[PDB]
DNA sequence: GACTATGCACGTAAAACAG
DNA sequence: CTGTTTTACGTGCAT
DNA sequence: AGTCATTCATGACCTTGGT
DNA sequence: ACCAAGGTCATGAAT
């Protein structure tokens, strides 16, 4: 189900989300030296519920390691986190060197562009304040990793705006990730809402 | 490069926040609907859906790409269920073959279904044709967008979880609430508590449950008879006949307890979920929020929502009224010198030039001296001459009433009286 | 009751006749387009979705296809629309979307939930005179709104894109040129213009093609470089076929090696005639609306003709709407004279429609004449017209004498088709191939 | 798969088009004293291959009789049509009795249907937009899609098939030879050649 | 949001046919 | 193990 | 055109838990 | 086989 592949030298797995994504980055590999993901909250369930899960084995399968440049695209659909949530927590209450080392990490897709010239053909990564340096002529909005050969603005360069993740994590934190994520027992969730 | 890093102490808490408001799309506690459905709701009024049956991937689609982001059968999906009166109390959109069985009954998707918006559907939308309700910008930036319908029909309590009422106790409670707003012991009178389309005791715990915002009961419309030959028959006709159809032959196949002692059934419809339920855990977004509410929360924050409803209703209307005296008030004017402004706009040059030119004949307005110069050559029919005149005082009149409606707060509930007691007729849910 | 009976003798064969006369929506000689698309491109116009303006999702162009110009399900609409993003099936794509349109190889393209396209501009050209009465037009299923029975299309889509191989505009219009001024002509050297389909992604079969061009059908054929690699080596690999089943053909004959930048050039020329590496034209559609087989000189025949009523109906209307202009304003004008006289007869009138009646005098001006005058808004009592709708009158009207010049002339209405044709031929401007 | 049964007493089994058909059906049985189709050429292929068919197994499944009133619902679709093409060939080259006896026969469903006053109900319904059409402004007219759309559904349902069609009556020899003209698909040059009256 | 089967033709590139 | 008829595989637009 | 898996709470209803 | 902590299943709206 992966886009192939070729020497273990950089790594380099690439994990999107939806087929749709998966499909857009494996035609597109302008930079495959990438498998499609439908993911559970590991802090949530059994152990051997968790290996049951489709989801979380085939991320074991590729790559082996096992529980003793990975880089993962979601989107801006805040839905678009949640995906990005599970799996950063799929990556370390299991496979915690996997980012503990951090080659390992999480990208940043794009968001305003603008266009314009009719057939003249003629991008940013915060439409908040990056989108002020950019009438007459015609903006745009990305609704997800879902449209985008283009596709590798994202992609070509050796992510021109990835993630490291983890970045000296430490301790009592892995008590916060599991306040919040995980879901525990209700009282925890609703309440770490308090500075939403 | 490769760009900064970061704590997944830092990027697990900034993420998961982003999805955390993003639990903020739940039911308002005023227009008692949930976005992906009162875009749904609007998407059919903007588009005029009275008139016949729309097909749904172009109702759909056009929710599904001017108003929604997210994708199709998320969108219709939800749709349908609002075709389902068995899962409502006013369903708030007419659909025809399949909507659904009792039963597990799997729709059809956007390719055969057809349908369109419903009357009780309306009361919702009926006031966002002015400035009523307030309104913001699109995704896409395309169109812009209502955030929560106005609604007359008090949707929320008639609809976190919150049980079905009947418009006819909603309405009569919302009257008793407005002309006396301070116990919930007196309001249960009206209200004795939630309606399914499809008896509940618990009458202790309801009566607590409407402002503790608990559990109460639920049993089935199933009777006794006598069947032929000399036997016993004693079968049935927000639960599902799905589990509960299989749960009877299921208690039968194990014999261990249907035209086939009656005590025995009163250990069935306890543990055969046949006569669960329920819950009413109140609970929605107030304020811009996530709170808790409870009976008397809910008439409160929709009585004052609702009282901005009406008044901005006043605002618009009132604020199109003057605007049309003052044309009228002009217009009339006018025809003391229709004879010298007609000779004026002849002479006067290009189109600009004329209006201007009319400073002198009177001391007219642009607005004003826009009709006059756009005033078509049809209507140099002095048929205003008296008419008009009658105008003055009819939309000054109307320019009185609802200025009225603005500085009355006893008259402005008397208002939202007449209505809602409109719709308990003309909706005028039968109890349950 | 039970109703009647029928013999299965009687209901197999009224059915299937059903059936069969839905075998007839196949791709007109005319328009070069299969139903399901001719709505699908007329859906993205009538919406206003040409190459200027931004793209439009899907599930909504779509679902305003599959649902007012298109009886059948969802994804037979769109799933073809799709098809039209794939330049590398047809020539001059016919939509042009952005994000997963399609890979050479197996590539699932998104659902209506994730792509978004719009109307092309080569794809104007097809739906570049709907705007008029020109092609002849019918009611929907619904009966809802009304539908086009085949584009106009400037465009030769037919020979452009029953199977019909691809070419190239510039071939067509070439031919298409000679056709006209020379009418009876040879293949032979018709040939000269088109010497064969062109397909976006080298041919043999000369002689083949040369027969095939009349006879309707035939068989031709399709080749897919070499280099050295360092240290020594063999290095040759490659860059309307199909490069799925391609990429696994090679390495299929490498599993068995019973026969790739990887000693002789002969085992190529082998391998490329048996992995299907290097593997038809059955020209076929329908005219005179029902099944017939066509030609490469039957095909500019039909299309000429076709066109020919195409190009006197921009005349028909068009004309038609310069009359009704010219007598408005021949009308406008003879009322400065008496603008002082109606100015004073409208207001009396009583009533607005007392009023045109009553302009039975002054003038002997007609109700469309009656109708401006009485609606000329009372701006436009500046008689700025004084002395321009003068000039307007030999204006409107040369245009007037113009079309109606267009209707008479068989000579001069080529010359327009020409003059068209050729420009598309630039415009857009097929590449050679 | 199928929608439940009762008793042998008069048979009874409609078959209809499509899972959402076949569920309109199940859900509004306003009359089973069901069973979805997603139907191959039967003479197109091996015998092996039929039996190897979902469709035709299913159908042979329900019901036993094998090679040695079960009525057909479509639509209106030209498209629809196909659909009892093979259905009718599926049951002749096969399950010849079936027919032969006549006890299973094929549906007609409705076309155009009136209705008018909004709120106020009042509808009516016809088999023939044709002629029977013309019995029926002011008001507002229909136009049936197809087995889709249509409680309603039992108008065609409810009575015992209000509009029912019985089949294979008075068949004969010699019609063997035209329904492999047809339908099966000979050899392309005899279906070609049927089209010389269409 | 990608799985899964079929008609409809027309190619021809792969199984099975005999001793 | 040869050459033969038979069999399956693919492709757009529909269910 | 229905198939298939899960988040995200929150319950009442069915699994093992031990000996 | 007792009663108890644990494990499941269903539900809209999103992927
Ligand atoms: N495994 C199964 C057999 C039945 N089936 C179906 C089915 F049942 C329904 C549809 C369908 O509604 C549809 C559309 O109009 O929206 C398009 N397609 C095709 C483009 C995919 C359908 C298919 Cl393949 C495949
Ligand atoms: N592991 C699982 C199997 C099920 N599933 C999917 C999936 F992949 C995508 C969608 C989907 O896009 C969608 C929509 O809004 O258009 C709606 N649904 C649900 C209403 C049916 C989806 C489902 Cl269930 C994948």
């Amino acid at each position: 189900t992966p886009a192939q592949s070729k020497n273990p030298a950089k790594n380099e797995l690439y994990l999107v989300e939806g087929d749709s994504a998966g499909g857009s980055a494996k035609q597109g590999r302008d930079r495959k030296f990438i498998l499609p993901l439908r993911v559970i909250n590991t802090a949530k369930a059994k152990m051997a519920d968790i290996l049951k899960n489709e989801e979380i084995n085939t991320m074991i399968y590729t790559i082996g390691a096992g529980v003793g440049k990975i880089i993962i695209m979601t989107d801006a659909d805040t839905d678009g986190a949640h995906i990005q949530t599970l799996l950063l927590t799929f990556f370390y209450r299991y496979m915690r060197p996997l980012v503990e080392a951090g080659h390992v990490y999480i990208a940043l897709p794009p968001l305003y562009k603008m266009s314009k010239g009719k057939g003249k053909k003629e991008a940013y990564a915060w439409t908040d304040g990056e989108l002020e340096e950019l009438k007459g002529a015609t903006l745009q909005r990305y609704k997800g990793l879902g449209e985008m050969d283009q596709l590798w603005e994202t992609t070509m360069n050796p992510e021109t705006r990835t993630l490291i993740r983890v970045t000296i994590e430490d301790l009592a934190r892995a008590e916060r990730r599991v306040n919040v994520l995980m879901g525990d027992k209700v009282e925890p969730r609703r309440k770490w809402i308090e500075d939403n | 490069q490769n760009m900064s890093l970061e704590d997944i102490m830092g990027e697990r808490f900034g993420r998961y926040s982003k999805y955390i408001i993003q639990d903020r799309a739940l039911p308002d506690i005023r227009d008692g609907l949930k976005p992906v459905q009162r875009r749904i709701l609007y998407s059919m009024n903007k588009d005029s859906n009275d008139k016949s049956y729309r097909k749904s991937a172009k109702s759909v689609g056009n929710i599904m790409g001017n108003f929604h982001p997210h994708g199709d059968s998320s969108i219709y999906d939800a749709m349908v269920r609002m075709s389902q009166n068995w899962k409502n109390r006013e369903i708030l959109v007419e659909m025809h073959g399949n909507n659904g069985s009792m039963d597990g009954d799997p729709p059809a998707a956007m390719r055969y279904t057809e349908a369109r918006l419903s009357e009780i559907a309306g009361y919702l939308l009926q006031d966002i044709e002015k400035k009523t309700v307030p309104f913001a910008w699109n995704f896409d930036d395309t169109e812009k967008e209502p955030t929560v319908l106005p609604a007359a029909f008090p949707n929320l309590l008639v609809n976190t979880d919150i049980p079905p009422h009947n418009l006819a106790e909603v309405i009569d409670a919302a009257v008793y609430m407005i002309d006396h707003p301070t116990k919930i012991d007196k309001l249960m009178e009206f209200l004795p508590g939630p309606d399914f389309p499809t008896i509940i005791q618990g009458r202790d715990e309801i009566k607590k449950a409407y402002e503790t915002g608990g559990r109460v009961v639920v049993r089935s419309k199933t009777e006794i008879e006598k069947l032929k030959g000399g036997k016993e028959q004693i079968v049935i006709t927000e639960i599902n006949k799905a589990n509960l159809v299989k749960k009877i032959d299921d208690v039968r196949v194990n014999n261990k307890v249907i035209e086939l002692t009656e005590l025995v059934l009163n250990y069935l419809f306890k543990y055969t979920d046949l006569q669960i339920n329920y819950n009413f855990n109140m609970v929605a977004i107030d304020n811009f929020t996530p709170r808790q509410v409870g009976i008397v929360p809910i008439l409160s924050s929709y009585i004052a929502h609702r009282r901005e409803v009406i008044l901005a209703r006043s605002r618009f209307d009132k604020e199109k009224a003057e605007k049309r005296l003052h044309i009228v008030e002009g217009l009339i004017r006018v025809i003391s010198i229709l004879d010298e402004v007609i000779a004026l706009i002849r002479a006067s040059e290009n189109k600009a030039d004329a209006k201007e030119n009319l400073k002198v004949s009177y001391d007219f307005t642009e607005e004003q001296a826009e009709a006059i110069v756009t005033l078509q050559l049809y209507r140099l029919t002095n048929t205003d001459v008296v008419v008009l005149q009658e105008e003055e005082a009819e939309l000054r009149e109307k320019i009185a009433m609802l200025a009225a409606i603005i500085g009355d707060e006893r008259t402005m509930y008397n208002l939202m009286k007449k209505e809602l007691r409109e719709v308990k007729k003309k909706f005028a849910t039968p109890r349950l």
